[PDB]
């Protein structure tokens, strides 16, 4: 069918690499979610033989995601602090994956418009994605602050308190302190809105790795890119409902392990030596 | 601009 002719020519990892090279694509928006960091060993909330899941049980939540609710934090901070102790998201424990290093390579090639991550693990930053190019749209465990007055709090103090069973408290208002993770009901950082209003409308290509589409406003990012640009989804699930059609035919879904798919993409891009070298240098 | 949310 003519209406199915794909913007990429061949909707394959090979075709994508060709399209990037032949069209000299320089404005690649990369979006990153929880699927990208599984290979780093990050504890899945939802997995029954995890320590993280065992914990959530006693509390009985209509969702592991209520642990990240600002209203539950004000009411019963022991719950999020108990989860924080188990996830080990403090920078310097987990290491970047092949996806993370790949994004760094796109930056060093001059092809990254912006990397926007909904992960709170800091691995994009650990892979050397620069500050001007990285948006931690949901924050991370790198800094901490009072939720009532927003006064910064020592992350090292917050770490020591959290890991020894103490909920941290503001020295100005007695408010509850947390790491600067954006919780449900909090504002996202400015840099997210910069990316949504200014980067996504000028993307030439969007590669969406391991993300849900069910957390907002983050999920708007690929909705506001031009209607004609390719959107590459690497995910273990058929995500996005009817917002994606896997108006020109421009979406593709690559199932399987996103770590393997990025490695293959890298091969076709001529970046396989640079990637193997980053991967040895820190695994 | 709006806050972090999900449809439950
Ligand atoms: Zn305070």
């Amino acid at each position: 069918a003519p209406h199915q002719e794909h913007v990429l020519g061949e909707p394959t990892l090979e075709g994508l690499a060709h399209y990037i090279r032949e069209k000299n694509v320089r404005r690649i928006l990369v979006l990153v979610g929880a699927g990208a960091s599984v290979a780093a060993g990050i504890p899945d909330f939802r997995s029954p033989d995890t320590g993280i899941y065992a914990n959530l049980g006693k509390y009985n939540l209509e969702d592991p995601t209520d642990a990240f609710s600002l209203t539950l934090l004000r009411e019963k901070p022991e719950i999020f602090y108990s989860i924080a102790r188990e996830l080990n998201l403090w920078p310097g424990h987990f290491q970047p994956t092949a996806v993370h290093h790949f994004i760094r390579l796109l930056q060093d090639e001059g092809r990254l418009l912006r990397c926007c991550t909904q992960n709170i693990d800091g691995l994009e930053k650990a892979a050397g994605v620069s500050p001007e190019l990285l948006v931690e749209a949901h924050g991370s465990f790198a800094a901490a602050a009072c939720i009532e007055c927003h006064t910064p709090f020592s992350i090292e103090q917050n770490y020591l308190e959290a890991m020894s069973g103490t909920v941290s408290r503001c020295s100005t208002c007695g408010g509850i302190v947390k790491p600067n993770v954006v919780f449900f009901g909090e504002n996202l950082p400015d840099a997210f809105f910069d990316a949504l209003h200014h980067d996504a409308p000028i993307a030439e290509l969007v590669i969406i790795i391991g993300t849900s589409m069910q957390v907002h406003p983050f999920a708007l990012l690929p909705c506001v890119v031009p209607k004609s640009v390719p959107r590459v989804v690497m995910n273990r699930e058929r995500v996005g409902g009817l917002l994606f059609r896997f108006d020109v035919c421009r979406d593709v879904l690559f199932r399987g392990d996103c770590q393997e798919n990025v490695v293959t993409l890298a091969e076709y891009l001529g970046l396989s030596e640079a990637l193997a070298k980053r991967m040895r240098l820190s695994d | 601009r709006h806050k972090k949310l999900m449809f439950k």
